[PDB]
């Protein structure tokens, strides 16, 4: 009984969101039209993680889907699983995204905010319990970063003590989607470094990487790149929803992998990966799952740990196996590469074993990692958020809204200080 | 469920109005009495039986062209109250088309635009044809601008109209009206596209093989560029791009907003088995300057802010490839103080062809639209053309006879001189 | 060389073994292609497509694999022309061994023959002596003398065994083993090829059949 | 558990690793596809040595392949055994090969050697012990006799205990097919001599001698040519992998056979060998064997031992026979030809038996010797080197890479100190 409420907004937060409630509904064997049809008791044991239950045995997730234009949510409606969500749980603007974070957040962020807040309040207290919310959004844009951190705080004050764990998606440092992303970036961040406890960074230049070197597809769509993310969520929250050797919750993966309210910043990772036809020659053990799980390749974000060094991390292992080596591979790994972790913090790699793993696999693992590479990133947005404000002009769209000038200063002058503060826990 | 109007005045604005509106019905499926043999909201309403009508409004001085429309095939379509026709023309004259004969009609076509907007929930911007040559295109459009800014403020009033070509030339007083016309609109749109015939011409003579065009083939070029705009909302795609998307990338400044349009690929049927017509293909030809439909070199000057549109088979991976091999060309320049410039958009709805059309099918397609400094080359011409007329005082006085005080000129001569200096101090580093 | 080996045993100086030149001019631009796939166990490599290729200059297999999108596969050549020996027989490889439906074993890996060129079943066909099971002549005094046989009158036959009024390759085969005889899939193919009145050959019609069949 | 990683460069190894592995897997019995279906018992109990396990009961060998063009690779693709090779380990450029030790050394070398490495280290690590490497290349070409010696420095310095074992082609004296090979020989020889600590040298025109002569073959392919040369590389790991009488392994090798650093460039032979219509005949015994060995005639390497003396030597016997056999004939052969052996080593004939022959032979040996017949061998590419080297302009093609001239003059200086130091220790 640890229910936890989904909450999604935006294109791309609907899209990935879209993309996860197949994979979840897939591994608990849920049909379509929400009845159940699985394979194995065991499904049934805790599937009040993530699914309601209507009075004719039709399972309902805890999902809300915010938008402030209906393009993306009509999308949703034609889908596979479209008829699984709940009718009500729909709640959308009539007005243009914009990508504009000024206008996302004071303009049309306060007339939703109301309607938006009541809905979540008939979720967070329908349940025996209630132990945290997962926000899917992007920064890039102008609703899921706009509007998706002012629900962020709103959340914060009713509920302080529930974990807010959120999934983000990061500009690309190369080529990206959208022009003016250095401003939405910045002023997501001061937001979201005082009030999520845990955020994960996901970058698309990655999940094209991957795709390329790894699974040696011509052509990966959405489709193929969603699905990737789609793992890593449900892996983080197994533990809650099936036995193991070692329980391992997001209160537990908190208090590890945080030394700092201040650098909670994560990268994440998945293991195995293989080509469709590589398959064969493989001999997948743990020893095998070790291996790319500390392979910088594999990372989903564009951040090279060798550049930085590491504080705190975090693995997972799903499927019946022993534990010694299990824990050998954390002593060895460890010892192996002293040279990337900080000497006045021993034991930086938690552990953690799952009994069932998921659907095709006969055993998996997830990575969570903390490192100062994230000063990489930071500096990637403040070199080109500079070149933007020196160039005053784009500055007028978000005047015209309401945005104080001072506003940019602000954000840059607190995610600066977030910059030196991973420099000098370097030393 | 969202909806934009499209408002025509002008020769020009009408015939292009009829080649857009042809390629609408057919992408869609809708005969040309209205009925069928989905996004019809957004260009059409639903009259309560089967037939559908547009949201457009026609708008010129004089008859004839309208006629041509009141008694052609396309005739059902379109309700009377749309088609509003003067008594004379404005023959030319800025100042005919803006105080004496304009405003004899201003407040009626006001009306039926009105009057087609509250049927409009969703709407979310307005469209406007125009030539600037034309006494119509200028005189009249001036004054529609500056009425619909303060009768509906925040809402999108996006242009596409025709630029004077640079050498090609029909008005010998064509210099006069555009300057006149370029004060009105500076202030008032909210972003305005250029195109000329030179550049066209030349476009529907090379790529697609046709030796003597008309302007019945350059409209359907123009409507092509109109549909791929408005494809981001019609159809279902992995990247919508909505008009206020479009409005806060490409436009930098409040003055600069001015940007140019693109098309590729733009070829004939034989060519088309020859090449496989990839992401890489269409997107490398977007570049070159012989594909520009405004004949401006963009290597005299830089580019501000870009957005490209893609249409049909297209996989978002292979996007970003090649735009990365965009950004190699050392023949492509940028503004160091915008490093990113670009927004990508990719529709699965593919382009429709015309029976009788100059297109081949191609399965694939991409569009652009660019802020470029380049364009304060073409001000500078028409800005010499100006002086020289001026300086001798050649046509002044059709113009205060009909209403102009003649403190107009230097104000008009005064702004555009601003406008270059805003484009040159944008152009400028540090 | 094992060419070499007989040389060695035959004369005291190993005189060069000589080719058959006389095959080779004659048969240097003939090849023929079949489409095979591997017969196996794991479940992505049953999915693989292959190419086999046939040289009858010089008796030779040459196995290619085509590049498929999104496979996640190196395609390429699988396997270089060369003189291999046929495990069942003990003999290198003839073309009378390539047989649509017959299951070879190239490599010790085990293929499943699929379709063939137009060219190959036509010169197969062109040279019934070397491709007995082209002789289509043959088959049909063997399907009339069943027929005979079992005194079943072949309209019936046709109405029982054919789908949409057409018969399929599995239905030509169906009704050869009814009337008790064995028909190798490239004899129905070639059936198909000769009688069917389409461009592909892939069904038979009442009337071409009865005349196949009287 | 004395695992043996083999690496096959460029045109000429990929050929003759390829002809190896089909003579190493009919031994084993494996199939083609990588299936087990041998015949005894005896054959499962060392197979670890070259081989690793896959999920689905196939096997898969410790083999790397690098070339600087695909057109190799697509060959291999297209061997007998081409599924066998796991399909990741195909690492390529994308460029000519050049024949340009130069630019395989400097130019695409650095490239490929990052990539090449953290493929090698995936095999090195993931086993319980590695004894030696196993390189197979060419001295007169560009990408075997430049990339190869690059990788050879780079596993020296990651694993300096391990035995750098490598087989190497000598360019041709009378007729050979390429011009620019002294520059390439010379240039290669500097980094072989500190690097590697056993080296067999193979001339092709030996192999056309010896096939002609014993084997009576008027059309001899590369096929036969280079099964001749996979024959001593089975032998020489035979120790391992079989039991026998007398266990002699590549370490054995290294110490008995080299006396000082320098003195390791080593002659190779293989035993018996008969006209293939002649072989009912021929009496085969231990005494018939060791009238093979010692023929001048049956020697790989076209440098005549009669010329020179003898310092070392090695033979190995394989199959079920008499230690006092094997023992008296090195007896009789080291005292029967003192002449050719140096008075200030005694017993310079090392003996070793195993116990289980190569296919259809009863028994066979192979030999390995070390002796001062190699300053024939220096001295036809050393003469031929001054003369091009006064006519620096071959150099350009060199220089234009960024090759400095004096790099041909420290080459030559260390290649004629070692002629040198030949000439020394016949005294
Ligand atoms: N590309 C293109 N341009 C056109 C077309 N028709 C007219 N024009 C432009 O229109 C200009 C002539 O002015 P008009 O077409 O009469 O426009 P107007 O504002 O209505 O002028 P008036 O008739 O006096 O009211 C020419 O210079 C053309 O550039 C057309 O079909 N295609
Ligand atoms: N990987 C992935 N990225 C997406 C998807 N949809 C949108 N994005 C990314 O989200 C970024 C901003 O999109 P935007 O429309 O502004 O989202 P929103 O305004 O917050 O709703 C773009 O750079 C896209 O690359 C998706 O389905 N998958
Ligand atoms: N014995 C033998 N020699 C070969 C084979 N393939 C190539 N060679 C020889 O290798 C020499 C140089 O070839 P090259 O391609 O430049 O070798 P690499 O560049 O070092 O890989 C030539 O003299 C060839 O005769 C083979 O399969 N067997
Ligand atoms: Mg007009």
């Amino acid at each position: 009984v640890r229910e936890i409420v989904h909450i999604q907004a935006g294109q791309c937060g609907n899209q990935i969101g879209a993309k996860f409630w197949e994979v979840i509904s897939d591994e608990h064997g849920i049909d379509p039209t929400g009845s159940y049809h699985g394979d194995s008791d065991l499904q049934l044991e805790r599937i009040n993680v993530y699914y309601n239950e209507a009075t004719g045995g039709k399972y309902v997730p805890r999902a809300i889907l915010v938008d402030l234009e209906p393009g993306t949510m009509d999308s949703v409606r034609a889908g596979q699983f479209g008829q699984l969500f709940r009718p009500d749980n729909f709640v959308f603007g009539q007005s243009g995204a914009g990508n504009n974070w000024a206008k996302g957040y004071y303009t049309e962020g306060q007339e939703l905010c109301e309607s938006i807040l009541d809905v979540i309040r008939k979720e967070a207290e329908s349940c025996d319990c209630l132990q945290g919310f997962q926000l899917v959004h992007s920064l890039g844009g102008g609703t899921g970063a706009g509007l998706g951190t002012l629900l962020l705080n709103k959340l914060r004050e009713e509920y302080p003590d529930r974990i807010l764990s959120t999934y983000s998606i990061v500009p690309s440092p190369k080529v990206s989607d959208t022009v003016v992303e250095p401003y939405n970036c910045t002023l997501s961040v001061h937001q979201l470094v005082e009030s999520a406890d845990e955020v994960f960074c996901i970058d698309n230049e990655a999940l094209y990487d991957i795709c390329f070197r790894t699974l040696k597809l011509t052509t990966p769509t959405y489709g193929d790149l969603n699905h990737l993310v789609s793992m890593v969520m449900s892996g983080t929250t197994c533990a809650l929803r099936f036995p193991g050797q070692l329980n391992s919750d997001l209160r537990k993966l908190a208090v590890n992998l945080v030394p700092f309210p201040r650098l909670h910043f994560f990268i994440v990772g998945f293991a195995p990966l293989t080509s469709r036809g590589s398959q064969q020659y493989r001999a997948l053990t743990v020893p095998e799952l070790t291996s790319q799980l500390f392979d910088n390749k594999n990372m989903m974000a564009a951040c090279d740990p060798r550049r930085g060094v590491y504080l705190t991390a975090s693995a997972h292992f799903r499927g019946r196996m022993s534990s010694k080596e299990v824990d050998e591979q954390m002593l060895n790994i460890q010892a192996r590469n002293t040279s990337y972790f900080v000497e006045w913090i021993p034991s930086n790699v938690k552990s953690a074993i799952c009994d069932i793993p998921p659907r095709g696999l006969k055993m998996a693992a997830t990575f969570i990692g903390n490192t100062t590479a994230f000063r990489e990133l930071f500096t990637r947005v403040d070199s080109q958020f500079q070149k933007m404000y020196a160039r005053r002009a784009f500055i007028h769209w978000y005047v015209n809204e309401g945005l104080e000038t001072v506003e940019f200063d602000e954000a840059r002058s607190n995610m600066t200080d977030l910059i030196q503060e991973y420099e000098m826990y370097e030393t | 469920m969202r909806e934009v109007i499209s408002i025509h005045v002008g020769q020009a604005g009408v015939q292009i109005g009829n080649g857009c509106w042809e390629l609408y019905c057919l992408e869609h499926g809708i005969q040309p009495d209205g009925q069928l043999p989905d996004a019809f909201n957004t260009f059409f309403s639903e009259t309560g039986a089967g037939k559908h009508v547009p949201r457009a409004v026609f708008v010129d001085l004089e008859p004839t062209v309208v006629d041509e429309v009141r008694t052609g095939t396309y005739r059902q379509l379109f309700h009377p109250e749309q088609l509003i026709s003067g008594k004379e023309d404005a023959a030319n004259n800025y100042a005919r088309g803006h105080y004496t004969v304009g405003k004899e009609i201003i407040d009626l076509t006001l009306d039926r635009i009105r009057k087609l907007a509250d049927q409009c929930t969703g709407l979310q911007g307005f469209l406007i044809f125009h030539s600037f040559g034309g006494g119509t295109g200028a005189g009249f459009g001036s004054l529609l601008l500056e009425r619909l800014s303060v009768d509906y403020g925040k809402k999108s009033k996006l242009e596409f109209t025709v630029y004077p070509s640079p050498q090609v030339s029909t008005a010998i007083v064509e210099p006069y009206n555009s300057i006149l016309a370029t004060h009105s609109m500076i202030d008032h749109s909210d972003c305005a596209f250029m195109v000329d015939n030179e550049a066209l011409y030349d476009l529907c003579r090379r790529a697609l093989d046709i030796e003597r065009p008309t302007y019945t083939n350059l409209n359907r070029l123009i409507g092509q560029v109109v549909s791929s705009l408005t494809a981001s909302l019609r159809f279902d795609g992995a990247l919508n791009v909505d008009f206020t998307e479009f409005q806060t990338n490409l436009v930098p400044y409040a003055r600069i907003h001015f940007p140019i349009c693109s098309y590729a690929p733009v070829i004939s049927a034989e060519k088309a088995y020859h090449e496989q017509l990839s992401v890489a293909e269409i997107t490398n030809s977007l570049f070159e300057p012989a594909n520009m439909m405004v004949k401006c070199d963009p290597r005299h000057g830089k580019y501000m802010a870009c957005t490209l549109l893609y249409r049909g088979d297209v996989v978002p991976k292979d996007v970003s490839a090649a735009v990365a091999t965009i950004k190699t060309k050392r023949t492509i320049q940028f503004v160091d103080w915008c490093p990113t410039g670009f927004k990508m958009g990719i529709n699965y709805q593919p382009p429709t062809v015309v029976p009788g059309g100059d297109l081949a099918k191609v399965q694939r397609a991409v569009c652009m639209l660019a802020n470029t400094t380049a364009i304060a080359e073409a001000w500078s011409r028409l800005d010499h053309k100006f002086d020289l007329m001026y300086a001798k005082r050649a046509f002044v006085h059709w113009y205060v006879g009909e209403g102009m005080e003649e403190a107009e000129f230097p104000e008009a001569r005064e702004d555009l001189a601003l406008l270059e200096k805003d484009y040159d101090e944008v152009a400028a580093e540090s | 060389s094992d060419e070499d080996t007989l040389r060695s045993c035959i004369s005291l100086h190993p005189k060069p073994a000589p080719k058959d030149q006389v095959k080779l001019l004659k048969h240097s631009n003939d090849i023929l292609r079949f489409k095979c796939h591997m017969v196996t166990r794991n479940s992505v490599d049953a999915s693989r497509s292959f190419i086999l290729t046939y040289f009858m200059a010089d008796d030779t297999i040459q196995v290619f694999e085509p590049p498929a999108r999104n496979s996640g596969i190196i395609a390429g050549k699988w396997l270089q022309r060369t003189k291999l020996t046929n495990p069942d027989t003990g003999k290198p490889f003839q073309a009378s061994d390539f047989e649509i439906g017959k299951v070879l074993t190239i490599n010790c890996s085990k293929f499943q023959l699929d379709e063939a060129t137009e060219y190959a079943l036509s010169f197969m066909e062109a040279d019934p002596d070397s491709f007995p099971q082209a002789d289509l002549n043959r088959i049909v005094t063997d399907f009339r003398a069943g027929l005979k046989q079992s005194g079943k009158d072949a309209t019936d036959l046709f109405k029982k065994f054919a789908s949409n009024n057409k018969i399929d390759v599995k239905g030509l085969q169906s009704i050869f083993e009814a009337i008790g005889l064995s028909i190798n899939v490239h004899e129905a193919i070639t059936i198909f090829r000769r009688y069917s009145t389409e461009s592909k050959p892939t069904s038979l019609n009442i009337r071409d059949y009865l005349s196949f069949a009287q």
